RNA sequence: CCGCCCGUCGCUCCUACCGAUUGAAAGAUAUGAUGAAUUGUUUGGACAAGAAAAAUUUUUUCUGGAAAAACCGUAAAUCCUAUCUUUUAAAGGAAGGAGAAGUCGUAACAAGGUUUCCGUAGGUGAACCUGCGGAAGGAUCAU
RNA sequence: AACCUGGUUGAUCUUGCCAGUAGUCAUAUGCUUGUCUCAAAGAUUAAGCCAUGCAAGUGAAAGUAUAUAUAUAUAUAUGUAGAAACUGCGAACGGCUCAUUAAAACAGUUAUAGUCUACUUGACAUUUAUAAGGAUAACUACGGAAAAGCUGUAGCUAAUACUUGCAUUAUCCUUGGAUAAGUAUUUGUUAGAAGGAAUUAUAACAAAGAAGUAACACGUAGUGUGUAUCAAUCGAGUUUCUGACCUAUCAGCUUUUGAUGUUAGGGUAUUGGCCUAACAUGGCUAUGACGGGUAACGGGGAAUUAGAGUUCGAUUCCGGAGAGGGAGCCUGAGAAAUAGCUACCACAUCUAAGGAAGGCAGCAGGCGCGUAAAUUACCCAAUUCUAAAGAAGAGAGGUAGUGACAAGAAAUAACAAUGCAAUUGUAAUUGGAAUGGUGGGAAUUUAAAACCUUCCCAGAGUAACAAUUGGAGGGCAAGUCUGGUGCCAGCAGCCGCGGUAAUUCCAGCUCCAAUAGCGUAUAUUAAAAUUGUUGCAGUUAAAACGCUCGUAGUUGAAUUUCAAAGAAUCAUUCUUUUUAAAAUCCGAUUUUGUUACUUUGAGUAAAUUAGAGUGUUCAAAGCAAACAGUUAAAGCAUUGUGUUUGAAUACUAUAGCAUGGAAUAACAAAAUUGAACAAGCU
RNA sequence: AAAUAGAUCCGUAACUUCGGGAAAAGGAUUGGCUCUGAGGACAUUAAUGUUAACUCAGAACUGAAACGGACAAGGGGA
């Protein structure tokens, strides 16, 4: 099937190689996982030493952090809005490592009713105008096609300005 | 797989097939020592050439060098044990002076002739080949056997030989039989 | 297929086993265990070629079936078990004790220690690990894990180990004046002390050793084994005491009939 | 010197060359057109078992699941076209080497009877002759 | 052993080739062959095609037994054995061949701080219980098909097969409190004994979370089987630097469709244009890129050589690749496996015509091809491997059979008396010793034969128990002998011989050479200083461009610390003291540019090679062996107990790691301008 | 009489007066619908606003496999 060897490439001078060896099965290249937004559905694939990795096929929730405070919460994913590789991937709503998504933000505001020692932080405004509608922008940080999960953090500061400007 | 036991050659051809003086010298030596072919002359020449090559290489080397000391002592001891140098000429320069008759003098055939014990050198060869000779309580029947120094006082007839105190051969006993049935008939 | 090989050919066996190039295409092919293949001998070699107790392979098997052979105080029945450097061997039926050592050549010998000396061995450290809960484990050349190591034990020095209980008795440091046995190329059984240590930054480290006849040699740091403090060794030694003479002097000595 | 020797022409044999025939055959590479088998996702749902009044029935739900389809891939094979490599046929044309007392002349070797050669151009059955410039390896180391 | 002869002429001295000479672990072939030891053998052409048989299995305490036998104690109990079958492990090792392959593979040197790893070894664990579940082989009964290692329906029954699940404490502040309530792995915020270097071991805080910690067997506190994570071991995948044959009548190549980089992802056991999207215009080359050829697998090595060199390496060991040609895939720790599966191309087997089944470059064996190559034998006794691991199996492997490939030793007489030539020879005649080859029988050897040694019996005179293959003009050792032929037949590597008196053709005799061996053909090395670095030649023998300029390449003047004074030595060798300067000890120690180059070390597979020791009866070999003793002294441990050994050393690029250095050579620093220091300064 | 024809993207021999031959020969694509990307000007401060006009690339869906749908429009080679 798909192989990861370099015997079919050209040399750095531009000359072509002669092949005298078949494919060896320790350069497998099996096809990609196109994880999409929906109800949970995860498969199993076995690696070399019978080491399992998990293929997500549909996810709609995960664990999301608030980096300023160091707190994590499980919450629901609403949509995908940006992707730096190509925007054909936000069109089909696929989840990959470095997406920008929108998540339900009620669990985070509710938790702020314990007001660990970051009690003089002065939350920045743009995050507050996001909180008003009940949705915020986050960045995925895991690899769903390898661990079967979708995790990420809330975007703040200059990164938030960058991604606001990119979406206009 | 192929076997791991190896082998080697023992002679070499003259490279000039019809040279008169070399041919005459070879006949000299063959007649004097009672040999069969030129191949025996050539095997002895091969051996002597190896010895001389080792001696030359050692001599070109530096004095009080470890390699020279070790290998020269070994070679000189081997030569004196073989009976080719002696007692007052062990100096690695007398190795280059060894000639063909010296080596050819140590054969069991020549030794059996020179110690009485045989009326000629052809007699000496035929006796060795017919199981009549011992070298120190071991019976040897090969005429190219080279006698070492401490083995040359132990050459003698064999205990199983009619010339060395045993029963007579197939001819004596048949003659004695015929005589017996002659005298008892 | 192309998986792990299982056969060993005779001319490709390590040369210090001293195997006959006739009589066979194969060699015993030691098993996996506490020692590397090239720094060890299989038990059949010890028990047939060296001690001459057995005539064939099947006789070694019949010896080992009856549980009378122990290495490091444990009975072993595997005909290709690896034995290795500082291990002790006990045979109940004969009441014998041995320790393997290198001679002044590069080959292993059984040294025939006494019963009292059969209760310990010397292990050299290869690395020290820190694991969960902050406990320290030392790994020895013997392929052995020692938990709760003393904080003053470092990577290259040696330790003395009880055999009935796997505990430590004392430890010997790796310094400029310590006594050493060398275990690899061009000098495999020499005993000297130490003269200096080099510590080249990105590459190997070279150390120098002086004999008791004031002869000096050098080697890599990885093939140096500490066997004593400045004065005396902590184990008995074979008859030459690790003193290697050159070929001229050796030939002169051998010529005493 | 009754020496030696040069070329065309006629005969026989052998080797290679050009050659109309859009000549022939066997391979290799690249583009294109079809395209067996099959990894992965989705669709599908013969029937297997659970949760429900019962008389050994219908309907609901969960779960597992064969045949068969679709799509993105990994892609044997076949065909058409275009090149490249090697081998090979042929009317006719034109060389070289070898052989045999052949025919015609006499260019070279002597100042060889017009000293011999080089480059270039033209002409003649043949060897060759003639023009322009050069050399001595000349038949003169000199008036 | 660092070597030369014949041939151009009427004769001479040269250049120059042709021929002669010797070797080949180098193939074929012709003639001939008595003994023993050793042992290559369908590579070359066709990685061409295959009938038949075999080539991988496995239970001696320890998973499952009313198939069924059997013993003892007395209907019961404890045991021994066990067709079938389920389950477990192996079958990815071994064996074969050389088609592909020219910066590829391979070799020496590196990295994994970018990874996976069964068996074996050591450490050692976390959020109904007097014992849980259902279902299936073997088996019984009813069947189908020409055929196949084909299988349908119904009824039973086990397990270390497939599943569910019980009970238990530890740490911080002489009771309690908090509980810890989670091994690997993933995400976010932090702190931080070792390595040259950490985003490293490790610790805290907030979210997820696999898989496990004995519902098992033996009867030895002991084992077997299984199990989370770490470490070791037997290995692999990638990866740094340097190293190949012929060709320029191959000079520009790569990039649309990945060529060279950047950013973000996907995928893999991990890194990587390995793949996808966006972006930039790069990357290699006369120091030979890109192509063509190879009757090219690489290496350890082989042949021949004074020293340089030239040629070979299919083939004992290591690495690579393949199983008629290609491409896919399952199981598994490990495979892109082929005596595993799926499809196409080619070839081919059985058939009742519907269908089924194939892969000798494994061991024997057959056809074809050709100049070119052996038995359809015996055994697991040795060397090792696999298993439920003494006990089974193995065409791996060993043993014989065939065998003038190659290698070593070695018969075909010897001795007397007489006679005859010069003490001698034997040319000649007589007679008695010696001895294998050969036939028979044994002791041994061997799994069992067989061979070798050893012993007994019979056994040589034309010792018919009968040696050959090439030659006799020269090179080149050996007839001017006798018949036949007559420029014919023929010989002759080269010069030549043969036309009626042939030293050369055909024969007889006689001589020479090597000899159980000797000729012939093709290739290759020396000879060849006729490929020349060492080491050729260029006026007239083959050969200086018509002439000058010019880039790459090759090669380049002299100069910077030179000396002095002792000792130990048969003029000499080896060394001991230091005469400028600056920076580390209140005038004492040591430091003072880089390379090339040379010295010394480290590290390295054996076989082959060089070389030390050792009477295989010698030798080629091998890696062994030696010493006292009609059965003991003696020694060292208290009646015990044999002793001393050997299997060395060197070599292993030209590149890489470390190291002393004064000569030679290169490079650095070196002014239409540059430093150092003292004292007020921010 | 028939067959070919428009545009776009590839690929093009002999021979040659070196300008050609050449549209040589040959091959692939083309509708509709929903989207993505790239090409300007002006005025207040690397930010902010106000505004055009036609072209050219790429992707997903869709249909009795059709799309220069009628019109228009070279046959080629030795
Ligand atoms: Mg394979
Ligand atoms: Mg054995
Ligand atoms: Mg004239
Ligand atoms: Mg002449
Ligand atoms: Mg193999
Ligand atoms: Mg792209
Ligand atoms: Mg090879
Ligand atoms: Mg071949
Ligand atoms: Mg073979
Ligand atoms: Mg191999
Ligand atoms: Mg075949
Ligand atoms: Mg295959
Ligand atoms: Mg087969
Ligand atoms: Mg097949
Ligand atoms: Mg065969
Ligand atoms: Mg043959
Ligand atoms: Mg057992
Ligand atoms: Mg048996
Ligand atoms: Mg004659
Ligand atoms: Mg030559
Ligand atoms: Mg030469
Ligand atoms: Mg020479
Ligand atoms: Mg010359
Ligand atoms: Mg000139
Ligand atoms: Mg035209």
């Amino acid at each position: 099937g798909i192989s990861r060897d370099g015997r079919h490439k050209l040399r750095l001078t531009g000359g072509k190689k002669k092949i005298h060896k078949k494919k060896r099965k320790y350069e497998l290249g099996r096809p990609p996982s196109n994880t999409k937004l929906g109800s949970r559905q995860v498969h199993v694939v076995r690696g070399r030493g019978r080491n399992y990795k998990y293929r997500a096929i549909k996810l709609d929730s995960g664990s999301f952090s608030w980096p300023t405070f160091g707190i994590s919460k499980n919450t629901r994913i609403i949509d995908v809005v940006y992707n730096a590789s190509n925007n054909e991937l936000v069109r089909t709503k696929t989840l990959v490592k470095n997406c920008i998504v929108v998540i339900d933000s009620h669990p985070f505001t509710t938790w702020y009713e314990n007001t660990k020692i970051g009690k003089s932080k002065n939350i920045d405004p743009l995050l507050l105008e996001q909180f008003k509608q009940g949705r915020v922008l986050a960045c995925i940080s895991s690899r769903p096609g390898q661990c079967g999960k979708a995790d990420g953090y809330i975007i703040e500061g200059d990164e938030l300005l960058f991604y606001k400007r990119k979406m206009d | 797989p192929k076997s791991y036991r190896n082998y080697s050659k023992t002679a070499r051809n003259p490279k000039r097939p019809f040279e008169k003086e070399r041919l005459d010298q070879e006949l000299k030596l063959i007649g004097e020592y009672g040999l069969k072919n030129k191949r025996e002359i050539w095997r002895v020449q091969y051996l002597l050439a190896k010895i001389r090559s080792a001696a030359r290489y050692l001599l070109t080397l530096d004095e009080k060098s470890s390699k020279r000391i070790f290998q020269g002592e070994a070679l000189l001891r081997r030569m004196v044990r073989q009976g080719l140098l002696g007692e007052n000429e062990e100096k690695l320069d007398y190795v280059l002076g060894l000639t063909l008759p010296k080596l050819l003098e140590r054969r069991l055939q020549t030794k059996v002739f020179k110690l009485g014990l045989a009326k000629s050198v052809h007699h000496a060869r035929v006796l060795i080949r017919q199981r009549h000779i011992r070298v120190g309580k071991q019976m040897v029947d090969i005429p190219s056997f080279l006698v070492r120094v401490d083995s040359e006082k132990h050459i003698d007839f064999a205990t199983t030989s009619p010339f060395g105190g045993a029963r007579p051969g197939r001819v004596k006993r048949k003659s004695l039989k015929k005589q017996k049935e002659k005298t008892e008939a | 297929g192309k998986g792990i090989k299982k056969h060993l050919k005779r001319v490709n066996a390590p040369s210090h086993w001293m195997l006959n190039k006739m009589g066979g295409q194969y060699a015993p092919k030691t098993s996996s265990g506490p020692h590397k293949l090239l720094e060890s001998i299989p038990l059949v070699i010890l028990l047939r070629n060296r001690l001459k107790y057995a005539l064939t392979f099947d006789e070694v098997k019949m010896i080992l079936i009856q549980k009378i052979v122990k290495v490091d105080n444990k009975v072993r029945t595997d005909c290709t078990f690896p034995v290795g450097l500082m291990d002790v061997i006990h045979i109940t039926k004969s009441n014998e004790y041995f320790r393997l050592l290198y001679d002044i050549k590069g080959r292993f010998v059984p040294h025939r220690i006494t019963n009292e000396e059969s209760k310990y061995k010397l292990c050299k450290v290869k690395k020290i690990l820190l694991r969960k809960g902050r406990l320290s484990i030392a790994v020895t050349h013997d392929g052995r894990s020692i938990p709760y190591i003393h904080p003053d034990v470092k990577v290259n020095d040696t330790v003395r180990l009880d055999l009935e209980t796997g505990k430590v008795l004392e430890h010997l440091k790796f310094q400029v004046g310590s006594l050493v046995m060398v275990t690899a190329g061009h000098s495999v059984g020499r005993v000297g002390v130490i003269s200096s240590i080099d510590k080249n930054m990105g590459t190997y480290d070279i150390i120098h050793v002086k004999d008791s006849r004031n002869k000096v040699f050098a080697t890599r740091l990885s093939n140096v084994f500490v066997i004593g403090d400045n004065t005396k060794p902590y184990i008995s030694l074979p008859r030459e005491k690790g003193i290697k003479l050159d070929i001229i002097e050796e030939r002169r000595n051998r010529l005493k009939a």
